[PDB]
């Protein structure tokens, strides 16, 4: 691929490390943001909180994260997502896979 | 073969003396071999490409053919008779002198006529960076024109002839692609006449670029050969020559120096005060010697250089003591009979010369700067020469006062005008000083180590440790420049130490318990940064107390890797962070796309 | 700009011309040809 | 074809996996292309020429032939089996090892022998400069000879052999032409061995010199894709690799420098003093942090270097405050718990580390100098390493004085030694520091016009800015060089400037009455004296309020520019000013040819 | 020939103009001429060489052979349809724009994979000096094996393929020499692909290095063509341009350089002070003009600069005079009626600007280093620019105090704060300044022996002066380095100068007794001295009153000397002391081969 | 150095090899390739 259309960056960015000389003017979390909270065991909204900011000094006007809140409803499914309630927390497929969410409400403000 | 071409003068039979240069009517016919007709043709092909302006302008006279200043002789082409006999050249092509005169001419005249217009079409083509090196990035051609419509002062000659100096442009800006006639558009490729060259000077992503990771490779391997980096700490007598030192005088603060700082220095180290006189000029005057130290330039250990002491901004009080005032300040030689540092009294000094006196007393010298009368930038100066000295065993310079009458005011004073900046300049490269003594060959190894943190700072213009660091200098400039000493990546230089360390640090864990086993990710670490400590102040592989680089392995380690290292470096050396380095480039063809952008709105 | 029509196979107004560069030819003459003594000859 | 020649093993078809090394008993032939035949006939050239002398002096053995190195085989020859089966070669010339052993030995003996020699025909023939620079100029041969029959010492060789080095000698400087025998004249044109070469190489008053302008250009094209020129003011990270930092050590004089002029240096700013104590080798000292604010080197943003602080000529006031005598100078690392500069009193300074102390108390290190009594020049010196001050959030090196009994007299005076001048040294180029953070990675277009006028001469050896100002300076140097920045020729340096100038004010002017058309005359000027202030001072364009210059677009511009200006110089790019030049050229003739008229009377 | 290929598009009868470049759906073809087939294949060369490593990790694609870019076009090949038809090739060799494209971006693509590679093999291989310059040095290869077995790091890649990295390495360095497979013995000779380009650049006892010496030629050659250093003492108008002054911003301390030292700068010298006063900020202050004379850098005879007077580490003695203290230091302009050095009385000086002011009284500005109260290092600045001083016969930069209330105190301070360091910085190439006026043009010879010992250390930056200087110093650098004017070998340097003094005291001699018949040894010695004085201080030859260097036959002669003398080094001019050169080298590989010793033992 | 056996004509840890540097052959390859404009066309 033509370097100057196309680049990659190896390593998590879940690292402060990782975001230093990243500049994209719009970022898309989509399939992975779920996967970091669970793989840095930390909490949903905690995660985004370090997330979000950084996309804002990577020089960030855009932003899509496929973030996992309930907005419709803290209803579940019953073998795609079950929604551990103890602690906030998915199970694609109960078991293959855990990672944590947030509610519609908290997560939005 | 080569040379001017031979034929046999006593006819068939060709010997060793039957030969003889081919001279005539225009001169002696010299062979053309095949790659000095690359040059005159590169030479004339950067003619011809101007062809569409010389006709516009009706100067010139055509296209220049090489074929017109050479012939299709044949004979024995060589240096000499001799040599000459082993190279029988059939109709090879050979250019008499009298037209290696016109091709010469020629290419001359010519060359003025383009070196001006091609001057012209610059002030324009630069005038909008025609250049990127990430990526492309256009700029719709109509603005771009009715832009430089303006821009474009009125004396160009890229506003007489547009599409006459664009036709040249074409062929050198493979930015600018001519609209195709019959399709009228572009072309994708841009075919200028320097289609190669031109596409080997791109800054290529996968390494930096080519051209430049070449020449930084083979302007190292210059220098590692030439000055003679290798055998940088050879420990055996070199001639001072071997060190091409020059453009080197030094310049310092005496009176400051301690004496076994550096040996080319003595000071008065004596009780009370040494007032002498001495007749200079009909006017008895009386050198001092106060009652501080005085540190006076040793006269022996001075190779005949231009002492030429400076007495500046440095504080003068006349004020207090007037004593000192009406003294006119003058570098003096001054002979003692017992040793310096062993002369206690007047009657001990010998003689003193006044070598160099300023003309008029210490109150015209002067100048106040808030209370503390300065001295006039003035600069005093001998021209101390080895054998003025011959048999005197003890002799010193010293930038003294010359009072014209002491006094008690003047008994805690002491004139030495030292404090000022003295600048010493070797005036006969030759010899050299070392330790005190003057040489005509250093030991390099030697000079490695053995000064002490200041006995280098107060080296002595052109003396061995100032020659053993002009010397290490440009060893440092080598790695500094070609090799990468200064990133995580465990270079030449480096590696060259790391290998000595290991091979040091065991065997000295070699017999008792050897409870410890070699290192490595802290040697190669602790050897880095000695390679890097090295490259970074060059100096101090003299001074005594650096660790790992001033044991005798280092250096004649590092030098003979980091030689071997530039013989060696490929070509896409540049590979090295050409990663962020292609991400910089692209970062400006980004910005300087932009501004494209611009000359594309604001002129439509 | 004004139109010119055969002294150079190209218009400089021309048709669909094209100022556009390309970090891939950076646009350069000859300059360094070699002339020093032993290089020459 | 390059490389050893290979030849089917297998015999018959080969393969690419056949062909094998054709190696032997003299060892691998290796193909000699066409190119690599013109050095080495270059080099023998070189030395047939000195044939006469070689006779003469009964050493040599005939002229070497480069013919009798090579031989005629024939096979595919590449540099691998599978790329030497592309090249298949019938009846090359290629030189076995064995005799790539002997052409090399040979020109390396025969080298010698002519070098010696060479020697003294020339300290006989440049002494008396047979080369001019404009029209002619001769010297009747009688006086020139019977002149140096005088002057050439007793231990030449032209004195032994006369006409034996002049043979040699009249193929090497095309002024002696030698008298025709049978018309005993003269020859008008001179036919010296170098015919070509130094036909190309006579200032040809069209334009200065050929080889001259030609270098100065590849030359300047070198640095400009060697250091990286190009890319000089990229807005993105950047290894300091990238800035080939090296032989790179600056010295200072703190407790001056501004804490918020460099952010490697806070300051004391407290309202009385500050006296703390700590046991020194046994003995019990009392450092002060007196009156003033005392400037200290900060640890952190100290990127792990070789401080060296020296104390020298600097004043020594023990004669007033008695206090200050008896006190070691010494530099102390202070480690504070509440950051500095917030730091009240002694409670507050953890602890204070002697890092280096100088050994004898202030009343010995002393020297009288005119009543105030200097520093004899002696260097402090710690070795500060980023990791001994882990976590320590607060540390400062301090180099005050240590005094053994503090007392009213010290009540104003404050000891910091600091005024003298320290000499910071990086010992670990990797790492960088900027704005008080070390990094390894810089970001240029960051640094520019963004330190002020004096937070560049306070940088800290190998900083960004240190950085950023080394690498603006080569640049610096391929402009003053090879572009003519120098006079009113509105040059691709200034036009590329002028472009940017125009398109910026051009949208400044956008929307509003737009009462101002763009100038031009004033811009070009403007631009012109931009681009020249910056050839001027290169360090400039890194202080906040420098006109044009700072603006984001140039530099990147600049750069730019002056690159493509570089790769198409063409050759006769001296044709600049080569007016005077030539006129001054002839001026030199005229005064050279009055020198042989005097040669020719004085000794007739 | 050269460049792109042609071809008749009118068909048959190729005239000029019946011609066009042969373009098509791959670019246009453009011919490959002999020698840059050569690069090409050199490049292709080094990177086939690592075959071995290509296929043992799978990337690569097979040996590039360069016959794959190229094809067997024919037609005519020229610049140009008038002159490609003088240049009829038949089935020549040309490479399409298309293909000019992969050659490129593969050997760009290849240089990335290789260059990687080539860097670990590296670090393990100058991990033990594989190169010796004198005589050889064996290490039994167990041992070596076994020990870098250790060293090299975890993550390098010599591990990972030995003998994948071994037989690419056997062709770098002939130090390895494989054990043949049947004879299990090594080869004596060793083959490295390198062959003959290894071979020339051993360190040949004869010479030095022919690839060294060579090159320290062809250097200096460049440079005596290049910069201009022929016509260095030239007698007529030249060009600042033709000087290529860059980087060039020399720094002061004024208020100390006498006026007749240096034209740009006049004092006040007047009996009493001169009070005058000024209204700055709303706020009356008080310009002094002190007791002294308060030396001031004059405006005119002031290229239009950027003026930088820092003022720091200077005493600051607002402790005594009070009155110093409030009043804010800033560097003003002084428009006087009378000329200076002339103005008497305060009703005398037209009117006061302070160009530029310090924020913040003399007590803000202090920091107290010993009861001395020095001046946190500040610098205030103007930027005089030529014209803005139009008509204005009388005014000066000065750089005062501006006192808010002078007082008694203050009757023998004179706060002139130019003790401090000026730096002058020319903004504006183009205009030079000499003896006091400002021009456009030098005239060389006019400056030698023309200033006086500090007429020169006091010079202007960019300056005639300071331009004959910087031009000297490179012609200084050229002798340093390639001629050997630092030894008893009477080179053509001191020769050209030898001849000159000859012809000097043999014409000072006819007329009168004639009682001294010339010296020559002595003469020989004198300017041997003179040539070497030069090399060493280049600058010399500006001041009046130096031995030969400053009569005017010298420079204009020994460049021109030593100008011919480069053109002629030979190759082997490292012959000069090459016997010690050589005796050090072996002291060098005996020192080596006892560091192999070691690891042939310890890691046995 | 573990034995491989053809991939490259000579083994690492092959029979009599011999690390011997001679002052004769400086080891390297081709770092100086000229490409400058005017050089290299
Ligand atoms: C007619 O001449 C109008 C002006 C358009 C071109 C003048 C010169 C500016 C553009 C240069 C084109 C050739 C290479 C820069
Ligand atoms: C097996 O790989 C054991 C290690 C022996 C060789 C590894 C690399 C060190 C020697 C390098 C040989 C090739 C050129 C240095």
């Amino acid at each position: 691929f033509d370097p100057a259309l196309t680049a990659y960056v190896q390593g998590d960015y879940s690292t402060a490390a990782f975001w230093n000389g990243i500049r994209c003017d719009s970022a898309t979390a989509i399939f992975t943001i779920g996967a970091a909270a669970a793989a840095a065991g930390t909490d949903l909204i905690a995660f985004v909180q370090q997330l979000i900011p950084r996309i804002v000094a990577a020089g960030g006007t855009r932003m899509w994260l496929q973030l996992n809140t309930p907005l419709y409803e803290v209803s579940s499914l019953p073998d795609l997502i079950e929604i551990d309630l103890r602690d906030h927390v998915y199970r694609f497929n109960g078991g293959e896979r855990v990672e944590p969410y947030a509610d519609p409400v908290p997560l939005q403000q | 073969p080569t040379g001017k071409l031979w034929r046999p003068v006593g006819t068939s039979v060709a010997t060793i003396d039957s030969l003889a240069i081919v001279s005539d009517r225009f001169g002696q016919y010299s062979f053309v071999n095949e790659g000095m007709r690359e040059t005159f043709s590169k030479a004339l092909f950067d003619i011809n490409m101007w062809q569409p302006l010389f006709q516009a302008t009706k100067t010139g006279c055509g296209p220049i053919v090489l074929s017109s200043f050479t012939t299709t002789t044949s004979g024995y082409v060589g240096a000499t008779a001799g040599d000459a006999l082993d190279n029988p050249v059939t109709n090879g092509v050979f250019i008499s002198t009298v037209q290696i005169m016109n091709l010469q001419r020629t290419i001359a005249a010519r060359m003025r006529d383009v070196a001006l217009w091609q001057k012209h079409l610059d002030t324009a083509m630069t005038m909008l960076t025609p250049d990127i090196s990430a990526g492309s990035a256009s700029c719709n051609w109509k603005s771009l024109l009715a832009f430089a419509k303006d821009i474009l002062p009125l004396d160009n000659l890229c506003l007489t002839y547009p599409n006459e100096f664009y036709n040249v442009a074409i062929h050198r800006y493979p930015a600018l692609k001519p609209g195709n006639p019959d399709t009228k558009l572009p072309d994708a490729q841009a075919h200028p006449l320097g289609e190669v060259a031109g596409a080997f000077n791109a800054a290529t992503s996968e390494v930096g670029s080519l051209v430049g990771s070449s020449s930084t490779l083979s302007q190292a391997i210059s220098t590692m050969a030439g000055k003679d980096l290798d055998l940088i700490e050879a420990d055996t007598p070199l001639p001072v020559s071997v060190f091409t030192p020059s453009l080197a005088p030094r310049s310092y603060r005496p009176a400051f120096i301690k004496p076994e700082d550096a040996k080319w220095i003595a000071e008065f180290n004596n009780s009370s005060l040494i007032r002498k006189t001495l007749t200079y000029s009909g006017a008895t005057y009386t050198v001092q010697l106060g009652p501080g130290p005085t540190r006076v330039i040793d006269m022996n250990a001075m190779i005949d250089s231009v002492l030429t002491l400076d007495v500046s901004g440095t504080i003068l009080p006349y004020d207090t003591n007037p004593d000192l005032s009406t003294s006119v300040p003058a570098f003096v030689l001054i002979q003692t009979s017992v040793p310096i540092q062993q002369v206690t009294t007047a009657a001990n000094i010998t003689a003193i010369t006044v070598v160099s006196a300023a003309g008029a007393s210490a109150i015209n010298l002067a100048i106040n700067v808030r209370g503390q009368p300065r001295f006039n930038m003035l600069h005093l100066q001998a021209t101390f020469e080895r054998e003025t000295i011959t048999g005197i065993p003890y002799i010193y310079g010293l930038g003294t006062f010359l009072i014209p009458s002491p006094t008690s005011s003047s008994n805690f004073s002491n004139p030495t005008l030292m404090d000022g900046l003295l600048t010493v300049t070797p005036v006969l490269l030759r010899e050299t000083t070392y330790k005190g003594e003057v040489v005509d060959a250093i030991v390099p190894a030697t000079v490695m180590a053995n000064q002490t943190s200041e006995e280098v700072a107060s080296a002595l213009a052109n003396d061995a440790i100032v020659l053993v660091s002009n010397h290490l200098n440009k060893l440092a400039n080598v790695v500094g420049d070609a090799i990468p000493v200064a990133s995580r990546t465990d270079d030449s230089a480096t590696s060259a130490i790391v290998s000595r360390l290991a091979v040091q640090h065991k065997l000295s864990q070699v017999g008792q318990a050897s409870p410890t086993p070699p290192d490595y990710p802290l040697l190669w670490r602790r050897a880095k940064r000695a390679a890097s400590m090295f490259v970074s102040n060059p100096s101090l592989a003299l001074q005594v107390g650096i660790p790992v680089l001033t044991q005798s392995g280092m250096l004649s380690a590092l030098t003979s890797g980091v030689g071997t290292a530039l013989r060696t470096g490929s070509l896409g050396k540049g590979v090295t962070d050409a990663s962020e380095k292609l991400r910089a480039r692209q970062s400006l063809t980004v910005a300087k796309q932009a501004f494209f952008d611009q000359i594309g709105s604001l002129w439509p | 700009g004004n139109v010119q029509t055969s002294v150079n196979t190209y218009n400089i107004t021309g048709d669909g011309n094209s100022f556009t560069p390309t970090s891939d030819m950076t646009s350069t003459a000859a300059p360094a040809i070699d002339l020093k003594p032993g290089v020459l000859n």
